[PDB]
């Protein structure tokens, strides 16, 4: 209890059907593909999928994951002056438990690795009233990017995959 | 009086509010503003999460204080 993100761990766990989701995910898909050409790549389904995506998007393999959360975790305390201010426990507490590989990623570890690659992190997700796929955020440091944005996809609002360009 | 609301995204976005302002009006008035859900808005004053039921005055938030909002993007 007391994490900074305990607001979102219940209502998570209430929402949460195989087949209307098989159904979603199938257009979800389609339109990704139809317009945009991007391709949903899965990435496993444990605490690290945030930054298996990343990893994948970045390295070319989400095995690198450790190796995200790590340089993120790292770029957070580096930044602490900033970063704090958007979190509500102690900010060595929470980049500790941040550490560990079982722990889900979140927005504030979204924005810490835009700017921590200078790359935009593109959010896409699936919409019931639409089939447009425009990203519902775009996380972005102040920098020049030289490197394509980061495509991740938010699913059942519970897991990340990789949406590539191919 | 007036608020500012730093969003984590990287908007400050001007408020006018009165300390009898619940923080499901100020939610409110975000999504009004910026048109982000107030189910995904987060509020933070000083270090310290904001609960939807209570009063800017609850919360001693004064003149030009500074909130701050993060989205709810936990995953898996």
């Amino acid at each position: 209890a007391g994490y900074n993100s305990e607001d979102e761990y219940e209502a998570a766990a209430a929402r949460i059907d195989p087949a209307t989701v098989e159904q979603q995910e199938h257009w979800f898909e389609k339109a990704l593909r139809d317009k945009k050409g991007f391709i949903i790549k899965q990435m496993k389904e444990d605490g690290a999928c945030l930054f298996r995506a990343v990893a994948d998007q970045v390295y070319g393999d989400q095995d690198m994951h450790e190796v995200v959360r790590k340089h993120c975790m790292d770029y957070l305390m580096k930044n602490a002056d900033y970063f704090s201010n958007y979190v509500t426990e102690d900010f060595t507490t929470y980049i500790n438990r941040k550490r560990k590989n079982n722990c889900h990623g979140n927005h504030i570890e979204m924005q810490a690795m835009a700017e921590m690659y200078n790359r935009p992190v593109e959010v896409y997700q699936y919409s019931t009233g639409t089939s447009a796929v425009e990203p519902i955020n775009t996380f972005h440091g102040i920098h020049q990017n030289e490197d394509e944005p980061i495509r991740v996809s938010y699913h059942r609002n519970i897991h990340y995959n990789s949406v590539v360009n191919p | 009086m007036q608020i500012f609301v730093k969003t984590l995204t990287g908007k400050t976005i001007t408020l006018e509010v009165e300390p009898s302002d619940t923080i499901e009006n100020v939610k409110a008035k975000i999504q009004d503003k910026e048109g982000i859900p107030p189910d995904q808005q987060r509020l933070i004053f000083a270090g310290k999460q904001l609960e939807d039921g209570r009063t800017l005055s609850d919360y001693n938030i004064q003149k030009e204080s500074t909130l701050h909002l993060v989205l709810r993007l936990r995953g898996g």
